[PDB]
């Protein structure tokens, strides 16, 4: 009984950990809450690294790739959402992007 | 940790440690019951299985048994996954012959 | 096995008692059957020694009786 | 009864040494009274914005202006002794930056990898 | 090295038994140093009435290295024999030479246990071994291969084994006649 | 209780009997749980002093035929040591009976 | 409730009720929610992980328990977080009832997957037990064609 | 915790067996009447009669009245240290601690220390067992009896935390069995009739003992052997 | 957090479900039970596991009776889950009086009792008496004079 | 009441509360006792993979081996910042330095002494600061992460001289 | 309290009463609905077996059986039909 009772303790420690705190995977509330506008991002995360390197390259000539500035459109919100949420599969959705017409 | 969480699970599953510092009693000595396995033809009630193979010297409801289990050994369980599939095969088969002779015909 | 050693150190008290008991009531028993079988039956008496103890604590049980109900 | 010492409740020196909130390790034995319970969070949260006014006079923690972080206090090492003005019991707790030995590959190496002059102040530097 | 040790074992009040162990210090040098310090025991520091004063207290107020007057707890009839205990005669602690508890991994390894009569080191983690030892009295235990570590064996004294298994054990989970160790010494 | 619980505790016989056969949910009370597991525990209580009164009789029962005849008050001494029970207590547990049976008569 | 409560109590004890930003920032940070776990009312009076050694014969010789196989398979599951399982006698299963419904009962507020019960597909689709929200068994999509595809309707 | 009892190496062996062969509730009137001899002794030195007198002719009575001895407490230092060194030292042979002297005051208290010291000087359970041991034949016997009894039930008490003031109240108001309350006290005898337990008791092993005819006649194996051969025929 | 989840209650058969939680003895307001195990089971494995009898046997139905409630119709059967209340209801019902009348129970002595009063005896051994229920509760019961017949 | 006019959804709560987020970066920012959901699985997420991996036994959880705790002792990180100020073209016996607010005085001799070999340390006086907080051009309240002051006594004075 | 009209609705005013079921498997609507409920001009079994197989349905039927034994179910139970099924001789309407 000793070592059972310890075996299941350890046991618990471990489904209490594994299950507790429930969080759902994935709800509609993160991309609503997460929206944030151009004028917000752009007041969220600006600084003059961009006007100074578009001067730089207007100077020199010199030809960027990526953005000089990490852009987080989301203004701080992606650090709400738990790290493992991702979107649900929805099967036959109502559009027509998935037929890929090219002529209309 | 992931080998070292193997090799304590296995060490658990051996069942070595014990707070008062000694070695174990050994397993021999302490499982003091033993199972038969019996092989059967076809699927039998575990209360006919437990009342036939019961001690009539036992004046106890559980007869001198502790637990009657019945199983299916791995072979014969995929053999009669195997042959259910060959039957919905073998419907669908013959209900498309039928209906696509019935026209024929 | 702080926790579970005393839960199993009560019950072996538990069945050393429960043994000694066992071992009073037989005496009682046997005590009880001695005494209803010699009387009843004849040519069957206990040692001198036995009879003197018995009478004498005969005795004091009865003066315990009076004790009791005084 | 509460759960942290009744020196950290109040000083055992007669000045109130030793008062306040005692962030502790999470594998030291030593407890805090920095508790996020929904009930001691009051008491946790006026220790934040008022402070603990003692018998002598003076106000120990908070003494006023600036509002400490208890978040980021280091973590508890041991407990006041009269005696001495302060007894180790957990040494554990100190962290002991170590360096490694000298290699032949170690007094060769750099900060940076090698991939395949006057200053002059310039109001951005690219790279 | 010296490989042979000797103990006097007493039941209650009975007359001390002379019990032999013969140890092999190739295969496990630390635990045979081990039993072999605290079978000795040198505990000779005698001080004086100014340096008891100054120290405040006795050197022998803390345990003991030696095997001096302790008890065998764990006595179950038909499988081995276990004592040794130092800091008390329950058989709940340990403690060894080096600290509080050595370890052995290369050596607990290739420790086996086939044949009757052997001795290895009673201990509750395969590398957290103490003072306590076991003598086994089954046939052969190989279950405890890889776990605990074999040192040495009893050469003279199986009678005595035999003798100090057959005592009752008493309600309270230990043997009901006191079974202790008089002497221990160790002969070259 | 309620009236309906009097009428029906009378109907089953019995307030042990009434309180083992409602369980769990039925139940509800908590002076009940408290007093079902006070009879549970008194119920072990009897059954374990059934089978020490029925250890002790045949404990007197298998020593009786050696001190049926009563002819050597020696041998009757050896037949009691052979179990190991207490004379001087004996003798007063005979007393005891003695004095009861006179009361009686 | 509970952010109301801890308002009250901030600011009876440091808010001083002013434009300070103290208050301004308590006012702020007091609606933060805190964290919820269901914790079980734990039973002083029945301990459930003493019962173990009830209703059980020991050897004389050893003085110690006997390993009853039948014992040991009629034993009752009794469920607790910091115990997981506890085995106890079917005689005793009764004291512990409410356990029983507490675990087997979502560990959440009802009122938090309450928008479960308000709808037909969640109500077909999920287990109301005990008030135990937990889903159904439900085929996929791809499953459920290859069924109709094979009974050829 | 292992309890050992000692007696007080002031007496010897003799007079700790006279003393230890007295019952406690017997033993008190005795204590009771010893120093009540004493004090009376006492009061009659010093001159204050604290026995009744008729005010017709002033008479003595027979003796002091217990409730006087029990209302009569110690506050001189020449009163108690002699009442203590007549009956503690020489009836009893016990010597009090320096700090018990202060609450060797009362009577009553006198009366509690000697009883205690006289309980912790009569053996122990351990001892009586140490002296007695159960014998192999009787081992034998009760293997030999088919049924055995079943331990740990006193598990199953409800533990709950009550303290002694508490408790002390509840038997004097009678709650003890009030709101599903309960004492347990453990009993070797029972009362035996309208025990629907005993008698379900009895007629299990009623039951059991008929089993074992059966089985000691043969006719379970032939039922058994019956019940095999219909189900190989059906 | 619950670390182990309670299967649901009476599960032994191996193809049909069990019995409702609330036909079972748990809570009521469902009228249909479920088994994770016996969901997530392969209807191959499922008929594989168990033979044409057994399934017969299982599938034996009961309507519109209950096996475990005995006496009482199913729940699932009832229009709402929860058990019938005209069977077992309280003794007044609402707008009634409680002119209930002194009833008389019977009970089984153990003893010749004889009543010193009135001069005669209350009941032989082994006789069954119709008593006063006041009578047998607070004074024949207590002193073991007689029990409950049933 | 007309209760069937209506459908069924809940009105937002009047007064309408402020989002819990605090918004003040002035001197007297509060640290927010109240712990949140997310913080305890992304504290977690980070140990031990959740819900990906296996949890590590209590043991290891709770040892000394546990990576975040094995990771600080072996790879030590403390951002030890000297102020120019304080040491340029000037022999000072006073040099301070910014750290981290989870370190000690202690904890910046035994740095300064085993990485750095400043062994001869008299005195370290401790002195919090607020992060320094300042906007940018579109006027957006960005402040600067926290630092302690420290000075540090040394029994000579030293200095690090600029060649002009 | 007696909750003397009052509405006390979730979505009118956050609150609920006091005593009432968390869960209801069917709303009260749903059993007002009493002519799916009961059997009224409804049929109770979806199945529809051939000849041969209602003679193998007829042929687990036990000797000495007799449709005036089962009685017709009372208004207040389902009227429901588990199809060919074991003991199905017993449901009335099946
Ligand atoms: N008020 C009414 O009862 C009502 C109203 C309209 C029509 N009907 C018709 O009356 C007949 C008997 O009604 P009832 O109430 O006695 O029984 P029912 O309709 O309730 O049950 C008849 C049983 O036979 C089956 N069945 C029905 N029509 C069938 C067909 N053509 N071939 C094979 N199986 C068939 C049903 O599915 C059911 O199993 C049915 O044809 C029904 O449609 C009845």
């Amino acid at each position: 009984p000793v070592y059972c009772e310890a075996l299941r303790r350890e046991r618990a420690r471990e489904e209490t950990l594994m299950k507790w705190p429930h969080v759902p995977e994935w709800k509609y509330e993160y991309s609503t809450y997460t929206r944030k506008h151009l004028a917000d991002i752009v007041q969220y995360n600006y600084t003059n690294v961009v006007d100074y390197v578009d001067r730089e390259v207007l100077l020199t000539g010199k030809s960027v790739w990526e953005c000089p500035i990490h852009i987080d459109h989301t203004c701080g919100g992606s650090k709400t959402v738990p790290p493992h949420a991702k979107k649900p599969v929805r099967y036959m959705d109502a559009g027509i992007a998935n037929v890929g017409v090219t002529d209309i | 940790t992931a080998r070292a969480v193997e090799i304590f699970k296995e060490r658990l599953k051996r069942g070595i440690y014990r707070y008062p510092p000694g070695p174990p009693p050994p397993p021999g000595a302490h499982d003091k019951t033993s199972v038969v396995k019996v092989e059967l033809s076809c699927y039998v009630e575990e209360e006919r299985l437990r009342e036939l193979f019961g001690r009539y010297d036992v004046f106890e409801p559980h007869k001198g048994i502790v637990r009657v289990e019945l199983k299916l050994p791995d072979e014969v369980l995929k053999q009669k996954e195997e042959a259910e599939q060959l039957w919905t095969q073998y419907m669908a088969e013959c209900s498309d012959v039928k209906a696509y002779h019935q026209w024929s015909t | 096995y702080e926790f579970h050693e005393p839960l199993r150190r009560k019950n072996a008290e538990d069945m050393r008692q429960f043994q000694t008991d066992v071992i009073d009531m037989a005496c009682a028993m046997l005590g009880e059957r001695l005494l209803d079988t010699v009387n009843a039956s004849d040519t069957s008496s206990f040692p001198a020694e036995w009879q003197e103890a018995i009478a004498m604590h005969v005795e004091e049980i009865e003066a315990e009786m009076e004790e009791v109900a005084a | 009864k509460n759960s942290w010492p009744e020196w950290m409740d109040n000083g055992a020196d007669g000045t109130g040494y030793g008062i306040g909130l005692h962030r502790t390790h999470p594998l030291s034995r030593l407890r805090g009274n920095l508790k996020r319970s929904p009930s001691h969070v009051p008491r946790v949260l006026g220790m934040m914005i008022q402070g603990v006014w003692h018998k002598s006079g003076v106000k120990l923690y908070f003494r006023g202006g600036k509002p400490p972080n208890p978040s980021v206090h280091p973590y508890l090492t041991g407990e006041p002794c009269p005696l001495y003005g302060w007894k180790v019991t957990d040494e554990s707790v100190i962290r002991q930056f170590n360096m490694p030995s000298i290699d032949g590959t170690n007094f060769r190496y750099k900060p940076y990898v090698a991939l395949q002059k006057p200053l002059a102040k310039r109001l951005f530097f690219w790279r | 090295i010296s490989e042979r040790a000797f103990m006097d074992i007493a039941i209650g009040t009975k007359a001390p038994r002379r019990i032999v162990f013969k140890l092999f210090p190739r295969k496990c040098p630390s635990a045979v140093k081990n039993f072999i310090e605290l079978c000795s025991g040198n505990v000779s520091t005698d001080t004086y009435e100014s340096g008891n004063r100054d120290k405040l207290i006795s050197e022998s107020a803390l345990p003991q290295l030696t095997y001096k007057n302790s008890t065998f707890h764990r006595v179950e009839k038909g499988y081995l024999i276990q004592g040794g205990d130092i800091v008390t005669g329950r058989g709940t602690e340990q403690l060894s030479i080096y600290g509080g508890t050595f370890s052995a991994p290369e050596e607990v390894r290739a420790s086996v246990f086939d044949k009757p009569g052997l001795v290895g080191t009673a201990s509750s983690s395969p590398n957290a071994h103490g003072s306590q030892f076991f003598i086994l009295t089954a046939k052969e235990a190989n279950h405890l291969n890889g776990t605990c570590i074999c040192f040495g064996q009893v050469a003279d004294g199986l009678d005595v084994v035999q003798e100090i298994e057959q005592v009752p054990i008493d309600p309270s989970g230990f043997p009901s006649l006191k079974v202790s160790i008089v002497d221990c010494g160790v002969l070259e | 209780m309620v009236e309906a619980a009097m009428f029906e505790v009378e109907k089953d016989g019995g307030f042990d009997n009434f309180i083992l056969k409602r369980s769990g949910p039925e139940l509800r009370s908590t002076y009940g749980e408290r007093i079902r597991r006070h009879i549970l525990v008194r119920q072990k209580e009897i059954q374990k002093n059934f089978v020490l009164q029925k250890q002790a009789q045949m404990l007197v029962e298998s020593m009786e035929k050696e001190i049926l005849p009563m002819e050597d008050g020696k041998k009757v001494e050896e037949v009691l040591e052979k179990y190991g029970i207490d004379k001087e207590q004996l003798l007063r547990d005979i007393a005891r009976a003695a004095v009861a049976k006179k009361q009686q008569l | 409730m509970f952010r109301v409560t801890g308002l009250q109590l901030k600011n009876p004890v440091v808010f001083k009720q002013g434009q300070g930003m103290f208050s301004h920032q308590l006012k702020r940070l007091l609606q933060k929610k805190s964290i919820h776990r269901y914790n079980w009312d734990p039973l002083p009076m029945y301990d459930p992980r003493k019962l173990v050694h009830a209703s059980r014969h020991m050897d004389v010789e050893t003085w110690r328990e006997v390993p009853d196989p039948h014992w040991d398979e009629r034993s009752y599951l009794v469920p607790d977080q910091m115990f997981y399982n506890i085995p106890v006698p079917p005689e005793y299963k009764d004291a512990y009832w409410w356990r029983e419904l507490q675990a087997r009962r979502v560990q959440c507020p009802v009122e938090w997957v309450s928008h479960r019960m308000y709808n037909k597909g969640d109500r077909q689709r999920y287990d109301f037990q005990d008030l135990a929200f937990r889903k159904k068994f439900e085929f996929s999509y791809e499953e459920v064609v290859k069924n109709a595809k094979d009974m050829r309707s | 915790q292992e309890r050992r009892s000692h007696r007080p190496p002031a007496w010897d062996d003799e007079f700790a067996k006279v003393v230890l062969n007295m019952n406690d509730a017997e033993i008190r009137e005795y204590l009771m009447s010893k120093l009540t001899d004493v004090i009376f002794l006492e009061t009659q030195r010093d001159g204050y009669e604290l026995r009744r007198l008729d005010f017709e002719g002033k008479p003595l009575t027979s003796l002091p009245e217990p409730r006087i001895i029990e209302n009569f407490v110690l506050e001189e230092e020449t009163i108690r240290e002699r009442v203590i060194y007549q009956v503690v030292e020489g009836v009893f042979r016990l010597s009090p601690t320096s700090a018990d002297r202060r609450e060797l005051r009362s009577v009553a208290n006198i009366i509690d220390y000697v009883l205690t010291h006289v309980r912790a000087a009569r053996p122990t359970d351990r001892e009586r067992r140490q002296e007695r041991p159960i014998t192999s034949a009787a081992l034998a016997v009760m293997q030999k009896c088919p049924i055995q009894p079943q331990l740990g039930f006193v598990h199953a008490l409800p533990h709950d935390t009550r303290d002694a003031l508490l408790q002390e109240w509840e038997r004097m108001h009678h709650l003890d069995w009030q709101f599903g309350k309960a004492v347990y006290t453990p009993r070797s005898k029972e009362n035996v009739r309208g025990n629907l337990t005993w008698l379900r008791e009895d007629r299990h092993y009623d039951q059991r003992m008929k089993f074992m005819q059966e089985v000691e006649s043969g006719e379970a194996r032939a039922k058994h052997m019956k019940l095999i051969a219909e189900a190989a025929g059906n | 957090v619950a670390p182990w989840v309670p299967p649901p209650r009476h599960d032994i058969k191996v193809t049909m479900p069990p019995p409702p939680g609330g036909e079972v003895g748990g809570r009521f307001g469902v009228s249909q039970g479920y088994s994770d195990r016996l969901a997530r089971t392969p209807y191959w494995k499922r008929m594989a596991l168990s033979t044409y009898k057994l399934r017969m046997m299982e599938n034996a139905t009961r309507y519109p009776m209950s096996e475990h409630r005995p006496g009482e119709y199913d729940i699932r059967y009832l229009p709402t889950p929860y058990p019938c209340t005209i069977r077992n209801r309280p003794l007044l019902e609402v707008g009634e009086p409680r002119q209930i009348p002194s009833i008389r129970i019977p009970v089984i002595f153990l003893v010749n009792l004889f009543d010193e009063a009135k001069g005669c005896w209350f009941g032989r051994r082994y006789e069954t008496v119709y008593v006063e229920r006041q009578f047998m509760r607070e004074e024949l019961m207590p002193q073991r004079y007689a029990i409950y017949a049933t | 009441w007309r209760t069937w006019e209506y459908q069924h959804t809940r009105p937002d709560p009047r007064p309408f509360p402020d989002p819990p987020v605090n918004d003040y970066f002035g001197r007297s920012r509060i640290w927010n006792p109240i712990a949140c959901k997310l913080g305890y699985v992304r504290k977690k997420a980070d140990e031990w993979g959740w819900p990906n991996k296996p949890p590590p036994p209590t043991g290891l959880r709770y040892s000394q081996e546990f990576f975040p705790f094995f990771f600080e002792r072996y790879f030590p990180d403390a951002e030890v910042r000297l102020l120019l100020d304080s040491v340029l073209n000037n022999e000072t016996k006073r040099p301070v330095f910014q750290i981290p607010c989870s370190m000690s005085k202690v904890e910046l001799v035994n740095y300064l002494k085993n990485i750095y070999g400043i062994d001869n340390v008299v005195r370290v006086e401790v002195r919090n600061r607020r992060g320094r907080r300042y906007k940018n051009e579109v006027g957006e309240i960005k402040m600067m992460d926290d630092y302690k002051v420290a000075v540090v006594e040394l029994d000579t004075p030293v200095s690090v001289e600029l060649k002009q | 309290p007696m909750m003397l009209n009052i509405q006390n609705m979730m979505w009118w005013n956050g609150k609920r009463n006091l005593y009432r079921a968390t869960y209801r498997e069917k709303t009260w609507y749903e059993i007002s609905r009493t002519g799916a409920f009961t059997k009224g001009r409804r049929p109770v079994m979806r199945q529809k077996y051939s000849r041969e197989a209602l003679q193998a349905a007829l042929a687990m039927v036990p000797p000495g059986f007799e449709v005036a034994d089962v009685p017709r179910p009372p208004q207040r139970i389902l009227a429901q039909s588990e199809g060919i099924v074991g003991r199905w001789y017993s449901n009335y309407w099946t």
